[PDB]
């Protein structure tokens, strides 16, 4: 059973006037424009007993997304398939109130939304992971972990799952067993893909929003992109809502933002 | 295999124009000792919500000091599908019961309510796609039924890219084939987008395509909720948008 | 570990006297008789997506029970038999004071109140119910839920169950896989059972409590009957005690009204 | 329909005599005896046959969640619960759904004879365990409870007596086996306040004519009659040991 | 998650001074010195249906332990050994602050120090319990129950433990299934062992601490022992600390306490 | 086949002496959102500790009337080890983090705060055997950083037995195949033990060797920890104790 937050902060009426009269000048606290994103740092094969591992800074964000492989009979249901099982954790250390142990409501909010602009997107090509068919396929395990909360988490985990997955090696396969220390190449991805997260906070849109940001939004919207600018995912978010125009707009901006944030991405990953 | 979703004529598996609603049938107050009660269908996808009035909370440092705490649950009973679904709560379950909770705090006015705890009981008695925003409704109905001051009524559809066609409120076949579904909900007196998700692929074009395809069928729908509201009984046969 | 309930409605010293002031007079607040059924509507194939269904209002109460058949290799322990798994929820919708998230002590009883009855009399017979001996045998799911707490669940769910049953539909079996709409026959039924509930509440003994009447009653005993009236399960339930004498009436009566409820059940079910 | 014959053993065997050697109206030996617990504010250890239970009580104390507590009542704690090693193979040690009704039905019986008012806000725990499962476990079980609520200085209406009675090959016996519980065409626990003549459980699983179960239900008494003067014997003495013997 | 025990006995200042008095005069509360032993009795085969099981009592604990033999495959790590599974029950049962719901951290850190001593020991073999090679062995369910807490339950445990296994009863294998009573021999036992605990009071070191001994000590520390006294285990315990020279005595204590320890075990099992 | 962990001339498979540390490298206040933090490496163990300083109880009956309740949490993530470790808690990590939350009671000044309660959270990024004593140190110097007061540092090593030999702080292959491994974690300047644990096997005089050396390795690291302190950061490139 799903119920109101009762932990979450509840942030003055006061506080959230400051950040508005600022985004009416076209500024925010922290000095960027209204489109502007945080600085970002990625740091791959970070967790070296992961097959592929990445640790991202996005503002004050962190998030740490790592990849196990592993050899496993095919779903009955889907013969012809490897298996993508993303698992984001949201552990407290991330927030000054959190909950522990294996994740709740918005870490499986969380992971289905990175899960499904990764399977949807065909972005990781399921297909191409079978060894055996209908025998044998390669089973993908993603675990992000949120390590600090610092606002828009789900765009830092799918940039942190994104880089975990081409950071990935793929190893020689012993024809019944794995052999780990001879790579034989890296997982099929067709392209990576980016969430942009914008949110509404009175009649303002705001890319990227922070920890404030987020705490006195109205709702945030997030958009999943491919490199070639097909929409690939969308998730409405928060207890407020939002008008027509102003979903139009927010994707219109998501999308020209998209771009330089998979300039970027692409520099840190190596083209 | 893969079915045809848009045969030669135009219309869709189960004769539908890409513009079409299914079926929509509701009434309210079905349930005696609920506090508000709906059952609402659309095609095959059957909800009931069941709604438990404003009240206090038992475990007390969990409520909230000027707000209402809404308690949401989504639940599809296990012969809701073709084959047996497990009752224990699925995390695909989960996230549709946080995405409705979501959805209804942006209409509910728990401002007024300090304290109390209002529950809203969702139940999928057949699965066809777009159970969750028949449960939303079902909700929204349910607490309207109950006499919770909301800012509007709730009012969905799914809307998605079949053959390369925009089609208008998804099949379980429509959802399980196309290339994306996308459920839309509002507060259509207001323009006010309360759910709002995206799975599969769109240019943004089709994108606002469907968006205002989406709106359209919303109205209509939404002037059934009105009429439901009064006569406490509604059917729809199936039309074009 | 099982506890007295909090939870519940103490229904005042004042209320109780006011209904066993009425009972002293032979009758109840709704009005009918010490011994009278509350009135019985009975909707098959509810659930258009089960195999068979049945929602059914006795009284304020609704249950809907609705099975769904599998093809299992049968228990290693029970080899010439195929499966039955009830299951019974409570789901908060049912009434004020209700308990969200899978069973608890309440439910479960029922289930297995249920389960027993039709087991130990044969009713459904399971041992019809291989296909491959020993190979694969038909699993009977049923799954029962309570949307309105009226008082007396017990009796209506016995009622939803066997109208479930009667109403479950076998389908083709091609030799390796099922096929869904090729219907083959019915559930190997060899006849309904019903299950009476008889309230003391201070010295009378009532037929189908209702809710208030529950609340009151001192305990409730739960006679379950086959068509021919052989006794094929006993439940005694409540916080409270019952004479000998009173336990032999309770049956007396539970029986010589079961045959009322007997032949209302099957111009439901059609015979 | 040629020399066939049935696999389901018979159970009213030569003379009167059951698969244990007992007539049909003959209880198993009971083994009582109080006080057996260090730590336990009241304890028990009840034998009938071979079905062995050990009750704990801890004594009437405030409650731990402040809102579950009764503000007129105490709540009782109740658990039924069978050891692993209780059976003849590995009985899972996490609660089984046979567990959680017996546990409730079990919770009933005892609520109506402790006096629960005298003990506002106060939660009543009674712990109990199955060392060997032999039928029978869930009445084993409430009596070594109730003993031990005795011991407690727990203050009830009456003690609790029961006997599972059932019907074997056709023929009403009195204390099932473990044997007689499987095969046989019905089980009946029945649980009293012998004194006060109150049926505190009672439960049928099988089939029988309203004859036959009202046959039962008389044998019943005079099996549980017995036992509770031996519960009475055990409350002086401490200590109390039954060869079996005929009603 | 772990977290400081608050139904924790906050046993008074006063309380602790006159027990640490006496303790100066080399004494305590029942009589015995600074070094005894309480009072032990242990009763073999009290589980009737159990493979092996022992009664123990030490001072006022008692424990209950019983084994249960089962045929599996062995674990595809370990693929020439029989397996060995330790579960241990705080039955609420021992004490008035004891929840119940299978194992807590505390239940749990028993079975796994009482494994670690048996299975490091090589005191059963497991390589002794191999039926056909890779295919299947026996495994052995040690399942130990706490019936009252009378203070150090951890020694009792090994003991009963120790008691259980060698009075285990192995049969007959009929190759495929079981044969529970053609009894075929004992488990590949090569030696008893012993868990002897060391209580840290203010600045005196105490053998088997009991109830009220163990509330008021800084913390225990236990060692397991071989018949010739190689060290098998040791385990550092409670919320307080010990200086370098308390570790050292400590263990000469205990070892010097082993020795009559094990005299006194096998006497109770029969040389 | 058994592997060789003592070679030809005494160094270890790492190719270290019986008698040296492995790498460590420690950093202090690492994470923004935390009251406190540090991550501690040695040699491929890595741990990740954060602390949320002195607050009180949400449950308000579960705190203490003089003390604080401390909160640990020892968790492996699941690619810290060769093949993927389950992120739902094992036996084994249940009784490290009582073993762990008990160590830092005894270091702890909880009697300062009462009511209130100090979480501690823990994470293995790279498990390398001794993954619980690099966790508690993290969460020694976490708690440091979060400015609670303590009696002292904790500071430890796994030390053991490999073919017959003892030797000084253990691989993942000398903790498999060795007889012996024991974790021993100090207050170095009190010279009190905090957590003491041996699984293996052992004689009291090889108990005692060992014991010794353990010390001598414990206030090797104990200096970096102090210098961790000051400085913020520290690395420390292998050598003999
Ligand atoms: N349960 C159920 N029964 C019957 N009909 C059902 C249904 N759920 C939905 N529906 C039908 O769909 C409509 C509309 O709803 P929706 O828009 O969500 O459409 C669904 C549906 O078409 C189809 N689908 C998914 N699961 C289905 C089942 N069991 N039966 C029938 N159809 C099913 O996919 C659409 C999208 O689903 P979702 O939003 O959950 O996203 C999924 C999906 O993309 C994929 N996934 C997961 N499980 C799948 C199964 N069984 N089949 C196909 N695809 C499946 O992963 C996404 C999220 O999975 P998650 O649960 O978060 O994590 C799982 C998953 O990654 C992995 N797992 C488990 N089993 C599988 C299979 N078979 N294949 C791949 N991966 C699998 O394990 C992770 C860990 O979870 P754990 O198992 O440990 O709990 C409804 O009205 C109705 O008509
Ligand atoms: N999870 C994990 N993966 C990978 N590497 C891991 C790791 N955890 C640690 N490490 C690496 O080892 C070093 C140092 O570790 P440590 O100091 O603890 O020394 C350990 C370790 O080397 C080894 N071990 C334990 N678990 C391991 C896994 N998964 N992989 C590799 N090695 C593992 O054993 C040493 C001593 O272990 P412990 O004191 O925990 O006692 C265990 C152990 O001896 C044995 N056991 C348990 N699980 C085992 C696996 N997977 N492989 C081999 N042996 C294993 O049983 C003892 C008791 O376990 P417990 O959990 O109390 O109870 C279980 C057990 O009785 C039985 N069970 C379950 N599964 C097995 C297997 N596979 N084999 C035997 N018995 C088994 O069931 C009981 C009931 O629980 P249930 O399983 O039903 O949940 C780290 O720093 C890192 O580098
Ligand atoms: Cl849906
Ligand atoms: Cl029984
Ligand atoms: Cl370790």
């Amino acid at each position: 059973m799903s119920s109101t937050p009762s932990n979450q902060n509840i942030i003055p009426i006061i506080k959230k006037e400051s950040i508005v009269s600022l985004f009416e000048k076209g500024i925010r606290q922290d000095g960027r424009k209204l489109t502007d994103y945080r600085p970002l740092s990625i740091t791959l094969d970070y967790a070296k007993k992961a097959d592929g591992s990445a640790l991202v800074k996005l503002g004050t964000t962190m998030v740490l997304a790592g990849t196990k492989l592993e050899i496993d009979k095919p779903y009955e249901d889907t013969p012809n398939q490897g298996n993508l099982i993303v698992n984001v954790e949201l552990l407290p250390l991330a927030y000054e109130t959190f909950e522990p142990g294996p994740p709740d409501e918005n870490a499986i909010e969380l992971a289905r939304v990175v899960d499904r602009s990764l399977r949807d997107s065909k972005a990781l090509d399921l297909t191409k992971l079978v060894i055996e068919p209908g025998k044998s396929v390669w089973t993908v395990w993603l675990d992000v972990y949120v390590l600090d909360y610092g606002g828009n988490v789900l765009d830092a985990c799918t940039l942190a799952s994104v880089a975990a997955l081409y950071n990935t090696k793929v190893y020689k396969v012993e024809q019944i067993s794995v052999n780990k220390n001879e790579v034989v190449g890296k997982l099929p991805l067709n392209y990576p893909v980016v969430t942009i997260s914008v949110a509404k906070v009175d009649k303002y849109l705001v890319v990227d929003p922070d920890l404030d940001e987020e705490s006195i939004m109205d709702a945030k919207i997030s958009f999943s992109y491919t490199p070639d600018l097909k929409i690939v995912g969308i998730q409405k978010s928060g207890k407020g809502s939002m008008s027509l125009q102003d979903i139009d707009q927010a994707e219109n901006t998501a999308r020209s933002t998209a771009v330089k944030l998979l300039e970027e991405l692409k520099k840190h990953l190596g083209i | 295999e893969r079915p045809k979703l848009i045969l030669d004529d135009g219309k869709r598996t189960d004769g539908r124009k890409p513009d079409e609603l299914r079926s929509i049938k509701i009434e309210l107050g079905v349930l005696k000792n609920a506090d508000g009660s709906a059952i609402f269908e659309m095609g095959n996808t059957k909800a009931i919500a069941a709604v438990y009035g404003p009240k206090e909370m038992h475990p007390r440092h969990l409520s909230l000091p000027d707000r209402a705490v809404l308690r949401v649950r989504y639940h599809m009973t296990p012969f809701s599908t073709d084959e047996r679904k497990n009752p224990a709560p699925s995390r695909r379950e989960i996230e549709l019961s946080k995405v409705i909770r979501e959805a209804l705090e942006s209409a509910v006015l728990v401002e007024l309510f300090p304290r109390t705890a209002i529950d809203v009981f969702t139940e999928i008695l057949q699965a066809d796609a777009g159970s969750r925003l028949v449960s939303l409704m079902a909700a929204s109905l349910a607490l309207a039924d109950a006499g919770i001051p909301m800012r509007d009524l709730i009012a969905g559809v799914a809307v998605g890219k079949a053959d390369g066609v925009i089609i208008l409120d998804l099949n379980e076949t429509e959802d399980m084939w196309g290339e994306a579904d996308m459920p839309i909900a509002m507060m259509p007196s207001l323009n006010q987008v309360t759910l709002f998700q995206l799975n599969g692929s769109m240019t943004p074009d089709e994108f606002r395509q469907a968006f205002d395809l989406a709106v359209k069928g919303i109205n209509i729908i939404y002037n059934l909720e009105r009429e439901a509201l009064k006569s406490k009984y509604v059917e729809f046969k199936e039309e074009g948008v």
